[PDB]
């Protein structure tokens, strides 16, 4: 009866609008599963989007109070990386924050997810890791992500350190100073975290992530379907540990 | 082997204004004396209404050792009308990239924002100065009514400027169309025959330019970087251009025709993510009469021998052939994430041996990741492998950005007049510029 | 016809939601198909009308948005 550590981190840019609903429905569908794994179980949850800087984002005061200006459509506005619910035995809590997630916005396809990975698993203190546990983190997007270098047409060019830098608020402090990690940078953290990192993502976008998972360690792939449990499939093959 | 590393010219900007982020030689006309270009793209200057618009400052090499800013732009913000600025210069990072043909010096500003016309909107358009002499004029090629992320309006020319021989500029603007990224040469002529004061968009007809593509090269960044060489034989610098996020992430560089701008070549890296095309140079390294080509993939990782995947840069050489063909090699870093490839600079024949040599810097390697500088020698077989000198950053890392010695340099200039180029190595994370002298 | 209607960019979705249902209440009979996972709407069985409304309003409300037209 080994205990077990699930992250979910969630991407909410406007290109998640139609993947959304399903999202939903994998987060509340995986915490009643887990619960048939161990019972030293315990969930978390955060969310990301992308830098909020030009040209990501447009500087104009109205788009930049509502980033989806001019659809017109409402949503919210762009941030990094944000940290909700440190994991807990509360599954009920964890349903909850899950159904009130709202979309946000940026402009280019490619998002933060990068940043969300880092923080996620080196934040020990704040997300409540185990020391005798599986740390299982599931990242949840339809698109690809930016990486070191990228961000010098924003003008960053201050190199990811891989430290933690969440404020009072659980918000990246760091999102708009340092420069997007790399591929590098985050398997030297998730080896060093001890974190399977699990990506789900579209059709479309799985051989790109595929490849991914064959550079980074311990890392899986799989299709974000209405049909979820074939993700949570992944989940549990894992557990068999032996 | 022959750099002068042991009392350099060291200079210095205003703290905080990244001195030294760009550098270049200057050469003015007859026998006039020699200059060092530094920019400085988070200068405060003197501008009224602006804060950090930054600057180019002209620095002594005969002696003293002061550096002055050159007075590109001595004014504030213009209106489009009462209370509606036309332009936003704060933060433009003026200075960010800087070049310099005889005594024409090219200085850009890759996040200055403009005023569309039709809306009150602020689009990172982009804006050079070209000044010719005495004259000094405002060149800006995607400053027009292709607007908006599908066009121009993220375009930020000037991102990455060259020169070719035959009296051209050359300038990438990696957001156009949705960051597929475009490539615009033009005229020095035209550009200053053409300039009004009070025109905001100019045509210029003999124009060469890159065009917008299907959204599958959506997020490539064509003109990230650039480099000029012949590639096909016509006697007509032709166009090497690099396009990091290509095919997936793996990376591509693409050659274009000096004449209409037609593609030529085309090359791809070998691992997703390596940032293959980061950087690109173009130079003859054999001494075979065609120019090579040099691509950086700073973010390469190799397998050590633990079977373990390490991140130390990647560069690959190409060398050119007469019968069109290339024969690929490849260097690997020396230091894991020190990102060995960032940066590439021709050095011209360093040491007088026949053979054209060539820079390549690491800027986050070294001890507190001052940041390294490796010098390689040419030889009639290619580039040698191995470095024959390294230069070692020599300033403490303040908080932020790191030293980042290496980060960006220039050479193959005599400044002293010996007989030897020399070579001018930034590090703007301590607000710093180095000249390294070539001996005999 | 034909008319293709490409969106890009991370509104891309929220675009073609908008143009989307415009179109079924424009045209709620006319074959509309979502292609490329969401990235292309596609309009077809249309008669060089809708082509001077629908192409025509897109590029004026949503002016970024890229519009190819064919017919036979
Ligand atoms: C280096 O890589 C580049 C990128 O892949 C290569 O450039 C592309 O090469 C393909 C194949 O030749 C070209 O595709 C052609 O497209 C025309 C139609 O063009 C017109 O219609 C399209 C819309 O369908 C529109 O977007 C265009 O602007 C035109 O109005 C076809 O008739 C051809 O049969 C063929 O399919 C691409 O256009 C071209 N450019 C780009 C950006 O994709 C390049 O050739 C490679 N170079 C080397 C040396 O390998
Ligand atoms: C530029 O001036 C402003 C206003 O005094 C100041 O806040 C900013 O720190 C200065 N930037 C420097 C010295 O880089
Ligand atoms: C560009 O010029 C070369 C040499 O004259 C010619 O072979 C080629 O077809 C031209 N391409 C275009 C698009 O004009
Ligand atoms: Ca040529
Ligand atoms: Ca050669
Ligand atoms: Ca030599
Ligand atoms: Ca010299
Ligand atoms: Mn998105
Ligand atoms: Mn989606
Ligand atoms: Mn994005």
């Amino acid at each position: 009866d080994y205990p077990v550590d699930l992250y979910y981190l969630m991407d909410l840019s406007a290109s998640m609008d139609d993947d959304l609903n399903t999202i939903k429905e994998l987060g509340s569908r995986l915490s009643k599963e887990m619960s048939k794994l161990t019972s030293n179980f315990r969930l978390g949850f955060g969310s990301f989007v992308e830098k909020p800087v030009s040209p990501f984002v447009k500087t104009t005061p109205e788009e930049i109070a509502n980033p989806c200006s001019s659809i017109p459509y409402f949503c919210l506005p762009t941030f990094g990386f944000k940290h909700i619910l440190p994991l807990t035995n509360d599954a009920e809590r964890f349903n909850e924050i899950v159904k009130n997630q709202k979309i946000s916005a940026n402009i280019d396809t490619p998002e933060g997810g990068f940043d969300a990975i880092m923080q996620a698993a080196v934040c020990k203190e704040k997300i409540g890791w185990r020391n005798d546990s599986l740390h299982l983190l599931v990242f949840v997007s339809d698109a690809d992500s930016h990486f070191g270098m990228d961000s010098k047409l924003a003008g960053i060019v201050c190199p990811n350190d891989g430290l933690c830098h969440l404020d009072s608020k659980n918000e990246y402090s760091m999102s708009t100073v340092l420069e997007y990690p790399t591929i590098g940078q985050l398997i030297d953290k998730l080896v060093q975290n001890n974190v399977l990192l699990i990506f789900a993502v579209t059709q479309e976008q799985v051989h790109l992530y595929e490849n991914y998972a064959k550079l980074i360690p311990g890392a899986t792939v799989g299709l974000l379907q209405k049909d979820s449990g074939n993700i949570l499939q992944l989940i549990i093959s894992a557990y068999e540990e032996l | 082997f022959n750099l002068d590393v042991d009392s350099p010219a060291e200079y210095s900007g205003p703290e905080g204004s990244y001195f030294g982020f760009a550098v270049d030689f200057f050469v003015p006309s007859a026998s006039s004396r020699m200059f060092l270009l530094v920019g400085a793209p988070k200068a405060n200057t003197t501008q009224p209404g602006i804060v950090e618009g930054g600057q180019v400052l002209k620095c002594d090499w005969s002696s003293t050792r002061r550096c002055q800013p050159i007075e590109f732009d001595a004014t504030g913000n213009r209106d489009y009308a009462k209370d509606d600025p036309l332009e936003f210069k704060s933060h433009q990072w003026f200075g960010a990239s800087v070049r310099s043909k005889q005594d024409k010096i090219l200085a850009c500003a890759p996040l200055y924002h403009w005023r569309t016309e039709m809306k009150q909107e602020r689009e990172p358009v982009g804006t050079c100065f070209l000044q010719d002499g005495t004259k000094t004029v405002e060149y800006a090629p995607c400053r027009s009514q292709d607007i908006d992320a599908d066009g121009q309006g993220f375009c930020q020319g000037g991102f990455s400027i060259d020169f070719t021989k035959a009296d051209r500029v050359l300038l990438g603007g990696p957001g156009s169309f949705y960051w597929q990224g475009q490539l615009i040469s033009d005229q020095v002529a035209e550009i200053v025959s053409k300039y009004d004061p009070n025109v905001y968009s100019i045509k210029y007809n003999n124009q060469l330019a890159t065009r917008t593509a299907q959204a599958i090269f959506d997020d490539s960044y064509l003109g990230y970087s650039v480099a000029v060489g012949d590639f096909n034989g016509d006697g007509i610098d032709d166009f090497v251009s690099g396009v990091p996020r290509a095919a997936r992430t793996l990376g591509m560089v693409y050659i274009y025709d000096g004449k209409n701008m037609s593609s030529l070549y085309n090359f791809t890296g070998e691992q997703m993510a390596a940032y293959f095309g980061f950087s690109v140079a173009a130079t003859d390294i054999n001494g075979d009469d065609y120019a090579d080509v040099f691509i950086g993939a700073p973010l390469f990782m190799d397998r050590g021998s633990d079977g373990k995947l390490q991140e130390v840069g990647q560069v690959s050489v190409s060398l050119q052939r007469a019968s069109g063909d290339f024969q690929t090699t490849k260097l690997n870093g020396f230091e894991v994430f020190a990102r060995f490839g960032s940066a590439i600079a021709p050095l011209g024949d360093l040491d007088q041996d026949g053979f054209n040599d060539i820079a390549i810097a690491a800027p986050y390697g070294g001890e507190d990741k001052k940041g390294i500088v490796y010098i390689f020698n040419g030889r009639s077989t290619g580039l040698n492998a191995v470095p024959s000198q390294i230069l070692e950053g020599q300033w403490a890392a303040r908080s932020g950005c790191p030293p980042s010695f290496g980060y960006s340099m220039k050479g193959a200039t005599d400044i002293d007049k010996n007989g030897y180029p020399d070579l001018i190595v930034g590090a703007f994370g301590v607000d710093r510029a180095i000249l390294y002298r070539a001996r005999p | 016809c034909v008319v293709r209607f490409v969106f890009r960019g991370d509104l891309a979705e929220l675009m073609l939601r908008a143009v989307k249902d415009h179109l079924k209440k424009e045209g709620p009979h006319w074959n509309i198909t979502s292609t490329n996972n969401g990235k292309e709407l596609v309009v077809r069985g249309i008669h060089e009308s809708d082509a001077k409304r629908i192409a025509k309003w897109v590029e004026k409300r949503f002016p970024r948005v890229h519009t190819e037209t064919q017919c036979d």
